[PDB]
């Protein structure tokens, strides 16, 4: 029987009938299902099946032909070419019937077809059909739906195809296209899908489009398309316009006046929402695109260069009409403002600033009177339009008009930023920063910094909605206070600033202010929580009375935070909460310069107890994967990372954490953790090592283990060395192996990808030997154990090592290993000494260099090698 | 075995390369393009990008935060 039945039966209460299904499908994947597809194609072709069993059938077939894994999709393509053509092509044959005979939200055959096509179009395994498809659409006798779901399928195909493939049948496709694009076609679904198909195909069109005539003929059909009521086809078209606009930018002069301008003016008048959504995002694209015309012509006339494409200055003739409507348009506000929605408004604003830069002086006469009229409008949705419109033109127009207004405005502004209407002071302050931001009239205040800050202190306690343009106004204020102390010459960043007298209040008002419930208004939270790491950055704790107590307060804020995050069931809520954490991994950074050697350490320990019980609850969910570790690679440096009290908890969860096969990068982190561990495993570490022995054997035995983590394997034993480490130095040779493989690693530094990290590992084994030799110095363990039973290979062990040592000048890290080699190499034995010894140049370059003064210990080591050298002759 | 996603991200950005256009949306759907990762790809990858911006790996161009268009630093 048929699988489609099976899809229904994959959810059928019959256990065995489902297991047997989930059984042939996992075998057939391996088996390759030679007929399976044909049978599925016939039933799918049959319109007599419910949409569900068939969409599911498309998901199974899909999952057998394409995949969200690039590779698996390419293998399903190879698996396809492996399948016999009779049955495969036969499947394709029955698959064609399904087009139109079903409804599927996602076309899966399309995505498979395009994916595999990416494999058969290249070899032209089945590119013949396309022309037939062309005839199929240039002559239509198929019902609406038959041709409809088929056009949606072609869209998906153009999408999922290897861009370098549907070229072979592009001509035939263009034939199909021509017959299919006439204005007469009725179904908006098929039409839309055709536009979306264009959208998917826009990548490699270039030759067909390199003819002005065809694109324009298209433009022609598209114009016939611009009056149809269905929104969807229009959207797909404006989108096409945007991409055609970006790549092969072409003139709309023909349609702007005839159709773009009239349509737009009434749409502006059109109170209906049609204008508001479908026509405005694209509109923002065209307006800036036009800005490209007024600046390309107002510089072409300024460059004595005639543009290949010429502007028209519709905007100059339209600036005046435009300035009053958009400014009046700023009144439909939303009291409670969360900044995550996209609407005509944002597009308009970007165009306003972007265009405004492009905009000529006409807008200023059109905005100044508007500013006057609403800068104090009693409303809130109205009062904003004047000030906003003004602040958007502070940089776009040239300075001749802009600089004077700011000049006389500045005296007025100080009083204004203190106007009873709080809004005037809020928008006023943000705007002032917007002025020094867009014009350079003023940089510092002397009789207002303190008074203004007196007003700002009081501003600290209002509603969020009033506070969001205040956090940045404050930022710019910090920008200003830096130019009242800097002068002409200056010492290191000054420890004391006058507010420090009242600063403590600042720091004690922020935690409460920053934690209010009515956060949804005006996107206030983020703008406060960021300036913090900066204000913390922009703060001095040298005295640090507050960093301490305040720090414990910070814990208290943290604790407060870690309770809604102990039960975060929403991804956005959990993600939102990592914002503040991120901000903490920067405020702590802005406090940590001073360890303070007492209270800071104790505070960390208390906090650590806080950090870890949640860690004692962070297991199995991937939580707190790296936010705390970053801090950790800095806490150990505070007291040398002794960790006498800690690591008791560390033993089982990481002991199973070293047992967890899945951790890879996770374990990577524990490695820099272990790096910090080298100064704390001072005692009684011997027994829980048999554990380490299985885990170390498993990871080290497998090659997969990171090449970098070779030195860290042994370099973190020194702390264990203080008490309860008992292995002797039989590991010296393997370190003589690592510095032997980095030479062996034929790392061709042709590209800048391997080097950006590379000279890090050397510092690893370097710290390893340094610690070994320092704590203990020995030439070899039992001479060499391998020579005992690797001797024949030990010849070469000394001949390719002789080639390793062939270089006259070597990197310092390699040289350090070599010096030790010089010693224990003359202590190992005399076999093959004369031939291997007389192996390389710079010997006289080195002897001369050796007799030179101030040579170190290494030069002396070489001479000793001469005792054993005087053991053969 | 999971392949390194960030390397893919760099390859995708290079793949979705333009010296004018930089908008993140384009790169993002490019990731939507070709194949697809686990449902939480957007969140985890996006955070990776954000954090490497914080390290100063890349320099802002347009927008603010992961809503924008951005260019490399010098």
């Amino acid at each position: 029987m048929e699988l489609i039945t099976i899809l229904e039966k994959t959810v059928s209460p019959d256990r065995l009938e489902l297991e047997a299904a989930q059984k042939f499908l996992e075998r057939a994947a391996v088996e390759n299902l030679p007929t399976f597809l044909v049978e599925l194609s016939r039933v799918l072709a049959n319109p007599g099946n419910s949409q569900v069993a068939r969409v599911a059938a498309g998901l199974q077939i899909k999952n057998s032909l394409t995949s969200k894994d690039p590779d698996i999709k390419a293998q399903y393509q190879q698996r396809w070419l492996a399948i016999d053509a009779n049955a495969r092509r036969e499947v394709k044959n029955y698959v064609l019937q399904t087009l139109g005979t079903e409804t599927y939200r996602p076309s899966s055959a399309s995505q498979c077809v395009a994916g595999i096509a990416c494999a058969e179009i290249p070899v032209n395994q089945w590119p013949e059909l396309i022309p037939q498809l062309v005839a199929n659409v240039t002559n239509p006798n198929s019902t609406e739906h038959m041709k409809e779901s088929t056009l949606e399928a072609i869209g998906y195909i153009c999408q999922d195809i290897d861009p370098e493939q549907l070229q072979d049948k592009s001509n035939e496709i263009l034939t199909a296209i021509i017959q299919g694009m006439r204005k007469e076609e009725p179904s908006n679904n098929v039409k839309l899908a055709a536009t979306n198909a264009l959208l998917n195909s826009l990548e490699f069109t270039k030759a067909n489009f390199d003819k002005e005539s065809e694109r324009h003929f298209i433009m022609q059909v598209v114009c016939e398309a611009t009056q149809c009521p269905d929104t969807r086809v229009r959207v797909a078209a404006l989108q096409n316009l945007v991409k055609i606009m970006s790549l092969y930018y072409q003139y709309m002069e023909t349609y702007m006046g005839p159709a773009l301008f009239a349509i737009t003016i009434e749409a502006m008048k059109s109170d209906i929402d049609e204008v508001a959504l479908q026509g405005i995002e694209f509109w923002s694209n065209v307006c800036d695109e036009e800005m490209d015309l007024a600046i390309e012509a107002s510089e072409a006339a300024e460059q004595g260069r005639p543009p290949e494409h010429t502007s028209k200055f519709y905007a100059k003739g339209a600036l005046q009409y435009l300035v009053p409507i958009l400014t009046q348009t700023l009144t439909k506000q939303d009291e409670n403002d969360d900044d995550d929605d996209w609407n005509p408004c944002k597009a308009a604003g970007v165009c306003l600033m972007l265009l405004a830069t492009c905009c000529e002086d006409d807008i200023v006469p059109h905005v100044l009177p508007f500013i006057k009229e609403h800068i104090k409008n009693p409303d809130w949705r109205y009062r904003d339009a004047a000030v906003m419109a003004f602040g958007c033109i502070l940089e776009g127009p040239e300075p001749s008009q802009l600089k004077p207004l700011v000049i006389q405005a500045m005296p007025t502004l100080i009083e204004l930023m203190k106007d009873p209407s709080v809004v005037v002071r809020d928008t006023a302050a943000w705007t002032v920063g917007r002025i020094c931001e867009l014009l350079p009239e003023a940089a510092i205040n002397d009789v207002y910094l303190a008074p203004l800050l007196q007003c700002l202190i009081e501003g600290l306690s209002a509603e969020p909605r009033v506070a969001s343009n205040v956090c940045w106004a404050f930022s710019s204020l910090a920008e200003a206070a830096y130019e009242a102390a800097d002068v002409a010459d200056d010492q290191e960043e000054p420890a004391t600033y006058c507010l420090s007298s009242s600063f403590e209040l600042i720091v004690q008002k922020l935690l409460e202010t920053t934690d209010r419930p009515d956060g949804h208004q005006n996107n206030l939270r983020s703008s406060a929580y960021e300036s913090l790491m900066e204000i913390v950055k922009n703060s001095a704790k040298d005295c640090y009375p507050a960093v301490q107590k305040t720090t414990l307060v910070i814990m208290e804020r943290l604790q407060q935070v870690l309770q809604m995050e102990s039960h975060i069931q929403s991804t956005s809520d959990r993600i939102q909460f990592n914002d503040l954490q991120s901000l903490l991994c920067a405020t702590l950074q802005n406090v940590l310069r001073k360890v303070q050697h007492q209270d800071a350490l104790q505070i960390s320990d208390v906090v650590m107890a806080s950090l870890l019980r949640m860690f004692q609850s962070t297991a199995g969910s991937g939580g707190v994967q790296e936010d705390a570790l970053m801090a950790v690679s800095t806490l150990v440096e505070v007291l040398g990372g002794e960790f006498l009290k800690y690591m008791e908890a560390f033993k089982p969860f990481l002991g199973i954490g070293l047992k967890n096969y899945a951790e890879y990068q996770v374990c990577l982190a524990a490695v820099g953790l272990v790096g910090d561990l080298c100064r704390a495993l001072q005692s009684n570490i011997i027994p829980f090592c048999d554990e380490v022995m299985q885990l170390l054997l498993e990871n080290l035995g497998n090659e997969n283990v990171h090449r970098s983590v070779k030195p860290q394997i042994l370099s973190v034993f020194g702390d264990i060395a203080l008490a309860i480490g008992g292995e002797f130095k039989k590991y010296l040779e393997v370190v003589l192996n690592t510095l032997q493989q980095a030479s062996q690693a034929q790392v061709d530094k042709s590209d800048y990808d391997m080097v950006d990290y590379l000279n890090e590992l050397r510092e690893s084994c370097l710290e390893a030997y340094t610690g070994i030799v320092q704590g203990l110095k020995g030439d070899q363990e039992n001479v060499h154990p391998d020579v005992m039973l690797v001797q024949p290979r030990v010849e070469f062990i000394l001949s390719f090592i002789d080639h390793i040592a062939g270089d006259e000048d070597h990197t310092d890290g390699v040289v350090a290993c070599a010096a030790g080699l010089i010693g224990d190499l003359c202590t190992a034995f005399g076999k093959d000494v004369l031939k291997l010894v007389e192996a390389r140049p710079m010997i006289h370059e080195l002897l001369t260099e050796g007799r030179r003064s101030k040579t170190n210990k290494a030069k002396t080591l070489a001479t000793w090698a001469t005792k054993e050298l005087r053991k053969l002759k | 075995d999971h392949p390194k996603y960030s390397d893919m991200i760099v390859a995708a950005i290079q793949a979705e390369k333009n010296r004018a256009g930089s908008s993140r949306q384009s790169i993002q759907k490019y990731i939507k393009s070709h194949y697809k990762v686990g449902e939480n790809a957007d969140s985890q990858i996006k955070l990776s990008i954000k954090r490497l911006v914080t390290t100063g790996v890349l320099k802002q161009t347009k927008g603010v935060g992961a809503s924008g268009s951005f260019r490399l630093a010098k």
